[PDB]
């Protein structure tokens, strides 16, 4: 449908998939130094 | 930008949108800027009298010494808790004069007992009472009043118009920006509105609704509501149709008017320099001084009743 | 000299009276006027009278207005009488105020949304006298925008998104320079039909012409003209009502109901 | 979805367009037209020639002169401060003389400098209806468009000269501002007693809703059959087509009646004509023969009126 | 992050990108120094750090 | 009835609801489905409209005026329940039936220019109309917290509901929004004025004149202002005006009070507290 | 699973996740600087 | 249900998780919106939340009829 190879989703889903944990896990360091700050629970 | 809902008051019929709203937690910020300072206990009732032990008792010559003592030490912290006693008294004695303090405080004492005796159409409709820490807040400089205002710089050859310029005293509107002078100090008509549905000799001119609608402006913010708080916006003029708080506003604006007449003035000569303004003029009371942004000063906190050296009798 | 007249009576209260007035003569002129096209009505009550009592309603209809036409094209009279017709079609039950059926094939019926009024066999002229739409083969000095896709060669698919043909020339306007018309050379009968642009999207990432109003199929009806380069009142009408046509006839799904 | 006909897809360029030739006697169009890619995806992409004559020159000049009063004075108001002039550019004005000089002439910090500005001003729009007038009749039109010129300068005279003049003092007119005359709209309902009431009010906002109504309706009626070439208004009054007739069709089986491609356009123009003129008699029955609009509407039997469930005693019967 | 992640570009390129984050950060940058010149607690201006040495008439004390 | 052009024109089908069950026409109207929903619903309406005239506010308050007849909503007590007929109840049925109607109104035209063959813009512009009601009777009175909020049904009430909303922010003309569409109100008053005024004196042309052609039009704004804008892109601005206006309006009655509770000159301090100045 | 690609479009779903990751941020760290509680600036 | 794969028959599945997509968000969007105005559930006002308690006759807000 969107005119992409097999290949074409293949590389892009594993470079997403890389990319997308890193940039969570940079987000749940973030948010446990804030929770360490001042807890807001 | 604000977030809903917020607390609504209705005032009037259903329909007519008579109505106030406030955002909780402007309130609750609000709230904890006027918080009441707890009474101190009293004193033993008998023994020695005032008139006995002291020689220029002149204000309060009718109490006694243990109700004196309090008394005094209530207004060290009602006004001059930093500087203590020695900021009214001359150190060495307690019986001098010289000093232009303790002047301005025995009037201050005068206006106050008069304030709860003589206006209670106004400021005694609940109970609440007017005492040193109305003004004050535990500053020696109260920190709401109001000088005549010049206004922006102009060239040498331009007259002055008083409007056309952003200002906090009118709520930043374009509005003439000092209502101060003509209605608080001196008294000039408030009314603008003909009374007949014909034309029958009333002149009054179109500028002189703008510095009503200022002084309006001033009032509302002074006590943190809107017009129709006392009002029916479709008959501005009419008494039939609008809240009871208008008579007590009618009321304190003539309360005001003999504060400023008869107790600030007179001390114009012995204030210093720094408590007056660029026409020479020292610091005057309005709305703001005891209101502070609430439709009752410290919401209605009762602390004139625990001190009776506050009333006439 | 005063604003009382009587104990009750003001002025204010005569002006809106006279207010009140001006503008019930004003709306009776309004009316007046939008009675100059299709009065008097054509209803049953005319025809059982025999013709004899006619339906105009209140108010009344105006006397004849003139507009005279450019380059001694002729006068027409704002109100008019036309001939009646007999229309294509057959009443779906004989009581008052109920619909008809279109006899025969809908799209070639002449009936509901693909029906036209006849009007003047000329072409629409500019200030000098030249025709007004006209290919792009003979405006030559006309040219396509820069930074735009230029639809010469896109190919023109069908409701269904089958390929019914290529697009080989472009018609426009001399008085106002837009695009009024694509030429499609269809590829089943070798021919060439005229298609507005009110009926057609461009697909500029693709290069495409959408006509969702007809299928593929359907290209093969289309009105031609008399001449290869300019139309006139009659035929560009002709040609827009058999495309109208199609939003309402080409699926069996387009009558409705939803439920 | 299907073409909506919003956006041009798709843009033609011809060679610019001069214009129909003047008659004898007229100066030569100024300026070379230019095409503007992103205007034309909404209308014309054509910009230019513009006719410049006479009147037209007289209106820039006593138009410019008056503006630059205006400005000077709001710089003044700010004691030249040009930072400050930015910042409280909205609430700054330029306003009447006091009310204590009647129809008089006072010194130029006092209202001086307002009355020369609106007389040149005033001199700036005469002079540009009669441009209009003039044009109109120069390609054999009809002045269709002047008249309705005239009804808003009509409404603009009364608004600042003919009421003041009536009334006896300049203090009564709009200052020159944006947030001043703003104030000024609101003190003269407040001084009047309640403009709602006044019955010329209330039918200029009709119209004025009613504008709006009709230019909705026409703008959708004529975007909706544009596929029949309904846009081409001209051609569909002078012989009609489908546009005109599915039009018609589609509103009397709305609504029970109609009227035609020539017609609305009628409906279009007294509407809008109607606004400024019922504004114009409004304001000038107001303070010369009604004092108070609430009292007035009950005294006609108008007002509404509510139970009793708030009041107050009035300290001046006591 | 991958090794293989410089095929971004063949899906972006690098002129609309440069000029949206040189007009992006510049945008930030200003947006920031005018919030913290907005407070009383981080206006180095006003903060009455070092010292005064500007005389600072009666006044109007309603503004 | 029929025009005399208009025999042609009434075809079977494109019907939303109903099919041949309510396929008819009655006079000039068409009806369909959603004619009788919408029309029993207008029925309804005016008559609990009547009735309440009927009860009045008391039985000495009651007046046949059409000037001071007036139906007004529940309590602020109520919040958002259901409140008993006399005391406000009356009115929320009323907006019921009036929002049933309308939506009627918009579907039968929707059926209308299904069988016409033409576009849908004119029901999609009375969608803009209608929802600026939903705003004002709907949207408010939940996000504020009570259906109080509303206005009262009634010709000279709902000014002084309007009065008094207004003067609850001390100076309304000072809202931003209120000021936007202002302008798109009185702009579309003027480009109507302009574009019925050139279409007359083209038609009506000078005495023994011919009538005039495309290229005046677009050279008389061209010689007046430098600009023309088109026969087509008239009435694209005229409607783009006409919508932007009632949005805007909504937009501005839909920010006084849920999201601003102060003065409305008091908002722009955010302008006069830059530190550029 | 790795064929979600064949039916969205990768090169305008990456501008898009960019755009609305950096809309929501501004939008959190607004709302936090408008709350008392949790103001850094002012409330030390 | 046992044979609901035939719903990716009739339903376009590109489209259909775009729709899925949005609703979903939205009505996160507006759950979260709901909670924030509710007076029980407010975690914006903090842990910590102490409001004002008044110590003499005094009210928050007028009296109104
Ligand atoms: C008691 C109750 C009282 C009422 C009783 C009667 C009730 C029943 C009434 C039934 C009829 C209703 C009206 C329908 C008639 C109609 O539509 O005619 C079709 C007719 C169709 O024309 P057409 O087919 O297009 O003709 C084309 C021909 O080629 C060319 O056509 P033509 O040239 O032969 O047309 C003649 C043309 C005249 O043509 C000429 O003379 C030659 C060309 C024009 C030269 C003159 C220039 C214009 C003068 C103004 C100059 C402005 C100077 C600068 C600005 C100063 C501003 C103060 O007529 C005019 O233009 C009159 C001049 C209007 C200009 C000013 C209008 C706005 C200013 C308003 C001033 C303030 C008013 C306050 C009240 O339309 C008109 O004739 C329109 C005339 C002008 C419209 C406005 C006229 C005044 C309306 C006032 C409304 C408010 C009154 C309120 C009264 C109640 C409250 C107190
Ligand atoms: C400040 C302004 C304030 C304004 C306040 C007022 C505003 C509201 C006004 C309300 C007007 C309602 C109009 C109803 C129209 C009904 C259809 C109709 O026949 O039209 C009659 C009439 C034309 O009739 P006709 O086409 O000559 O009659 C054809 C034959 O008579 C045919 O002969 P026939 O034998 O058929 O005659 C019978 C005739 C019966 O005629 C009447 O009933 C009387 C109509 C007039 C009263 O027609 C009918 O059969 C109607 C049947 C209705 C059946 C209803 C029940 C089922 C309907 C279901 C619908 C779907 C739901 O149309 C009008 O009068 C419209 C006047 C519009 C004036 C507006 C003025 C203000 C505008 C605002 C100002 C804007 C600026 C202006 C510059
Ligand atoms: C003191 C009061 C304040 C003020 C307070 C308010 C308040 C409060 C409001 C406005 C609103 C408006 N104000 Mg204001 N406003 C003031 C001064 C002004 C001035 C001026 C010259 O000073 C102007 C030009 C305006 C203009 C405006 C508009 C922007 C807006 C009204 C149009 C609208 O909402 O369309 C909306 C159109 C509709 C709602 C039409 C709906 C009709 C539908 C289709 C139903 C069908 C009708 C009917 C049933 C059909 C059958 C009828 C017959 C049987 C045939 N205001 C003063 C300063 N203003 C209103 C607004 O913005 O609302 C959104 C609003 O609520
Ligand atoms: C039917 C009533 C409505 C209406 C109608 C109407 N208005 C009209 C007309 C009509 C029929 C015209 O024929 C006339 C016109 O020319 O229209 C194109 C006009 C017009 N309506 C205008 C404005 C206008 N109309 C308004 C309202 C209305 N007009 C009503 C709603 C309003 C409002 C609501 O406030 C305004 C502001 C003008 C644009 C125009 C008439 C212009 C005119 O007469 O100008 C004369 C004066 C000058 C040209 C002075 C210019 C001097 C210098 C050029 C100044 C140099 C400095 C410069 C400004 C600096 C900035 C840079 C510049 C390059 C911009
Ligand atoms: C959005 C852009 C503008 C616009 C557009 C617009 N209006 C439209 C349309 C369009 C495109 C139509 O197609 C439609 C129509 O049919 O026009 C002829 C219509 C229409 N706009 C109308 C009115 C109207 N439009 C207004 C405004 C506007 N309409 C905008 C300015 C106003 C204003 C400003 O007040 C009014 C009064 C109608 C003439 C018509 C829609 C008719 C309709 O819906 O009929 C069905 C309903 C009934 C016949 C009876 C309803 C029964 C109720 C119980 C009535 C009372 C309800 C009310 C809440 C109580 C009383 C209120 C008090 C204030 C009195
Ligand atoms: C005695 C008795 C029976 C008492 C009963 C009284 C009661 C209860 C009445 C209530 C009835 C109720 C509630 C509902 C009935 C509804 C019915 C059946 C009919 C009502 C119809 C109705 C609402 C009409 C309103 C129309 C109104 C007032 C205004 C519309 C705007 C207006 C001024 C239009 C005039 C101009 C016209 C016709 C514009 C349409 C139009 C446009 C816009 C074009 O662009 C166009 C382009 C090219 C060709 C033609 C046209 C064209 O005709
Ligand atoms: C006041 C009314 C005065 C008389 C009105 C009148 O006389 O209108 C009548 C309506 O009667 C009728 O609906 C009678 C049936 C009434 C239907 C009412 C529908 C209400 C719900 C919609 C006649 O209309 P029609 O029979 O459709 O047309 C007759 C022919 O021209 C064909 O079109
Ligand atoms: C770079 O730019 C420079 C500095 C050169 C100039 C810039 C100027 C600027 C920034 C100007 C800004 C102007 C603004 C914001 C103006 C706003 C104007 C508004 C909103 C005006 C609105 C209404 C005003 C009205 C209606 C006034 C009408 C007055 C009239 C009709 C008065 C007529 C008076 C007459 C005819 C008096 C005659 C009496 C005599 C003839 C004796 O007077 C001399
Ligand atoms: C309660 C009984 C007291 C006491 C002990 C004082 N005041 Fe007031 N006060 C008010 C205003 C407007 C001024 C002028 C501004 C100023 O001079 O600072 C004062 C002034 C004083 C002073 C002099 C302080 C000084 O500058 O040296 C003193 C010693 C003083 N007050 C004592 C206003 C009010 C009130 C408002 C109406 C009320 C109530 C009081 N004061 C009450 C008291
Ligand atoms: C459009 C239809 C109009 C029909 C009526 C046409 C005639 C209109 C004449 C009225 C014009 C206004 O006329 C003006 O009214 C006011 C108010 O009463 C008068 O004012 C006078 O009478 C009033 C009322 O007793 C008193 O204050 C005093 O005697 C005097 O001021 C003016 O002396 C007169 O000039
Ligand atoms: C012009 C639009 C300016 C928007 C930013 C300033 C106002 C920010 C919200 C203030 C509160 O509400």
């Amino acid at each position: 449908m969107t005119g992409l190879t097999e290949q074409e989703a293949q590389e892009f889903h594993g470079i997403f998939v890389q990319s997308m944990t890193a940039f969570f896990g940079i987000v749940v360091i973030a948010h446990i130094l804030a929770w360490l700050w001042r807890p807001w629970l | 930008c604000e977030r809903p809902p917020p607390e609504v008051v209705q005032k009037g019929y259903r329909g007519v949108a008579m109505e106030q709203n406030y955002n909780p937690r402007l309130l609750e910020a609000s709230l904890k800027q006027n918080l009441p300072v707890e009474s101190l206990p009293a004193a033993a009732p008998g023994g020695p009298k005032v008139s006995d032990v002291y020689q220029n008792v002149q204000v309060l010559k009718d109490l006694s010494v243990a109700e004196f003592t309090r008394t005094m030490v209530a207004v060290t912290t009602w006004v001059s808790p930093k500087e203590g006693c020695n900021y009214c008294h001359v150190p060495g004695n307690w019986a001098s004069d010289d000093i232009y303090t303790k002047v301005v405080s025995r009037r201050m004492f005068e206006m106050v007992r008069a304030a709860n005796s003589d206006w209670k159409q106004h400021v005694a409709v609940n109970g609440t009472g007017v005492t040193c820490y109305t003004c004050h807040r535990g500053n020696p400089v109260p920190k709401y009043v109001w000088v005549t205002d010049p206004g922006p710089n102009q060239p040498s050859g331009v007259k002055p118009t008083g409007q056309n310029y952003a200002s906090s005293t009118v709520a930043y509107a374009a509005l003439p920006f000092d209502p101060y002078t003509p209605f608080l100090d001196q008294t000039n008509e408030i009314r603008v509105i003909g009374q007949t549905a014909l034309p029958a000799g009333n002149t009054t001119s179109l500028k002189q609704a703008e510095w009503t609608y200022g002084l309006m402006m001033q009032i509302s913010d002074s006590l943190g509501v809107n017009c129709t708080f006392c009002h029916n916006s479709r008959a501005f003029y009419d008494w039939k149709q609008s809240t009871p708080q208008r008579t007590t506003a009618w009321y304190a604006i003539r309360h005001v008017r003999d504060i400023n007449q008869n107790y600030i003035w007179p001390l114009n000569d012995v204030l210093p320099a720094s408590r007056k303004g660029p026409y020479g003029d020292p610091f005057k009371v309005g709305c703001m001084t005891c209101h502070q942004g609430a439709y009752r000063p410290l919401y209605g906190a009762q602390m004139a009743k625990d001190y009776p050296a506050l009333y006439a009798s | 000299m005063s604003a009382a007249i009587t104990e009750y009576m003001d002025v204010a209260q005569l002006t809106i009276w006279a207010f009140w007035f001006f503008f019930a003569g004003l709306i009776i002129y309004l009316r007046r006027e939008d009675k100059r096209e299709g009065y008097p009505l054509d209803s049953d009550r005319t025809e059982r009278s025999g013709g004899r009592v006619k339906v105009v309603g209140f108010p009344d209809l105006a006397d004849p207005k003139t507009f005279v036409l450019p380059h001694n094209a002729g006068t027409v009279m704002a109100p008019r009488v036309e001939a009646p017709t007999s229309i294509n079609a057959t009443p779906v039950a004989p009581f008052p105020g109920a619909p008809f059926e279109p006899n025969g094939d809908p799209m070639l019926s002449g009936f509901g949304p693909a029906a036209s009024p006849d009007r003047a066999k000329h072409c629409d002229l500019t200030f000098e006298g030249l025709p007004k739409i006209v290919p792009m083969r003979v405006a030559t000095d006309f040219s396509i925008a820069d930074k735009d896709p230029d639809p010469r060669g896109m190919t023109v698919v069908g409701l269904d998104g089958e390929v019914a043909g290529t697009i080989s020339d472009i018609w426009v306007d001399r008085s106002e320079p837009q695009i009024r018309y694509l030429e499609v050379d269809v590829s089943a009968t070798k021919k060439k039909v005229l298609l507005p642009i009110g009926f057609s999207r461009f697909d500029k990432k693709a290069g495409k012409v959408k006509v969702a109003a007809i299928k593929a199929a359907h290209f093969a009806n289309v009105p031609a003209l008399s001449k290869p380069d300019q139309i006139t009142l009659y035929e560009e009408d002709k040609v827009c009502a058999y495309y109208a046509g199609g939003k309402l006839y080409a699926t069996a799904e387009r009558a409705g109901p939803l439920l | 979805p299907e073409y909506q006909n919003i956006f041009t897809a798709v843009q033609v360029r011809a060679p610019a367009y001069p214009g129909v030739p003047l008659p004898k006697g007229h100066l030569p169009r100024i300026g070379r037209p230019i095409f503007s890619y992103w205007l034309g995806k909404i209308g014309d992409a054509q910009i230019g020639p513009i006719y410049l004559g006479f009147t037209g020159t007289l209106s820039i000049i006593f138009g410019f002169i008056a503006i630059f009063i205006i400005g000077f004075n709001m710089l003044a108001s700010v004691d030249w401060n040009i930072i400050q002039f930015v910042k409280h550019f909205f609430w700054l004005g330029l306003e009447p003389p006091a009310p204590q000089y009647g129809l008089s002439i006072p010194p130029l910090s006092e209202g001086g400098w307002w009355l020369m500005a609106g007389f040149f001003l005033t001199m700036s729009i005469i002079l540009w209806w009669v441009r209009t007038y003039k044009r109109a009749e120069a390609l054999g039109m009809s002045q269709h468009l002047s008249w309705a010129f005239a009804a808003a300068i009509f409404f603009y005279l009364s608004l600042g000269f003919i009421r003041p003049v009536m009334m006896g003092s300049w203090a009564e007119a709009v200052p020159f501002g944006i947030f001043p005359h703003l104030d000024w709209t609101a003190a003269f309902s407040i001084r009047y007693g309640n403009l709602y009431y006044n019955p010329f009010h209330m039918l200029s906002i009709a119209f004025l809703y009613g504008s709006a109504l009709l230019f909705a309706m026409h703008g959708a009626t004529i975007l909706a059959v544009s596929r029949f070439g309904g846009d081409r208004e001209i051609d569909q009054i002078t012989d009609r087509g489908t546009a005109a007739e599915r039009a018609a069709i589609f509103w009397r089986w709305t609504m029970g009646f109609n009227a035609s491609m020539e017609s609305i356009h009628r409906w279009a123009w007294w509407c809008a004509v109607l606004t400024v003129i019922t504004a114009g008699i409004g304001i000038l029955l107001t303070g010369t023969v009604v004092e108070n609009w609430y009292l007035w509407a009950i005294k006609h039997g108008v007002a509404p009126a509510y139970p009793e469930v708030v009041t107050a005693v009035d300290p001046y019967a006591t | 992050m991958s090794p293989d992640l410089w095929k971004i570009w063949l899906l972006i390129d690098p002129r609309r990108v440069l000029i949206a984050v040189f007009a992006f950060l510049t945008i930030l940058g200003l947006a920031i120094h005018m919030i913290l010149l907005s407070t009383t607690e981080f206006n180095w201006l006003e903060d009455g750090i070092p010292a005064a040495k500007v005389q600072q008439t009666p006044v109007v004390p309603q503004r | 009835a029929m025009l005399s052009f208009e025999r042609k024109y009434r075809v079977r089908g494109g019907t939303l609801i109903g099919g041949d069950l309510f396929d008819f026409w009655v006079g000039p109207f068409y009806v369909g489905f959603f004619g009788v929903t919408g029309f029993f619903f207008a029925l309804l309406g005016v008559l609990l409209i009547v009735w309440g005239a009927t009860i009045g506010p008391n039985a000495e308050l009651q007046t046949y005026n059409i000037w001071q007849i007036s139906i007004a909503p529940p309590d602020l007590s109520y919040g958002l329940g259901m409140a008993p007929l006399t005391e406000g109840g009356l009115w929320q049925i009323i907006t019921i039936c009036a929002i049933g109607a309308f939506v009627s109104w918009a579907l039968r035209e929707v059926e209308i220019c299904r069988k016409l063959g033409i576009g849908f813009h004119i029901p999609f512009a009375f969608a803009f109309a209608i929802g600026a009601y939903l705003v004002l009777v709907v949207v408010r009175p939940i996000l504020m917290g009570a259906w109080g909020h509303g206005f009262p049904y009634g010709i000279l009430s709902h000014l002084d509901w309007v009065s008094n909303v207004g003067y609850q922010f001390l100076h309304f003309h000072y809202n931003p929004a209120h000021m936007l569409a202002i302008t798109f109100f009185f702009t579309n008053c003027l480009a109507l004025s302009m574009h019925g005024s050139l279409i007359l004196s083209v038609t009506n042309p000078q005495k023994g004149e011919e009538v005039k052609t495309s290229e005046h039009e677009n050279t008389f704004f061209r010689d007046i202002v430098g600009y023309s804008i088109g026969a087509l892109a008239i009435h694209r601005l005229g409607l783009f005006l006409a919508l932007s206006a009632v949005f805007w309006s909504a937009v501005c009655i839909v920010i006084s009070g849920p999201f601003w509770t102060r003065g409305w000159p008091e908002w722009w301090n955010w302008w006069l507290e830059l530190p550029l100045w | 699973m790795h064929k979600i690609w064949q039916i969205f479009d990768p090169r305008r779903t990456l501008v898009a996740l960019f755009g609305f990751l950096f809309v929501l941020g501004l939008l959190i760290h607004f709302i936090l600087l408008s709350s008392p509680a949790f103001n850094w600036l002012s409330g030390s | 249900p046992q044979q609901l794969y035939k719903i990716w028959l009739a339903f376009d599945p590109r489209m259909a998780l775009i729709g899925l997509g949005a609703f979903l968000f939205a009505l996160a969007l507006f759950i979260h919106y709901m909670l924030l105005s509710s007076p029980g559930f407010d975690w914006l006002l903090g842990p910590d939340h102490a409001p004002v308690a008044l110590s003499a006759g005094m009210s928050a807000l007028p009296a109104g009829r």
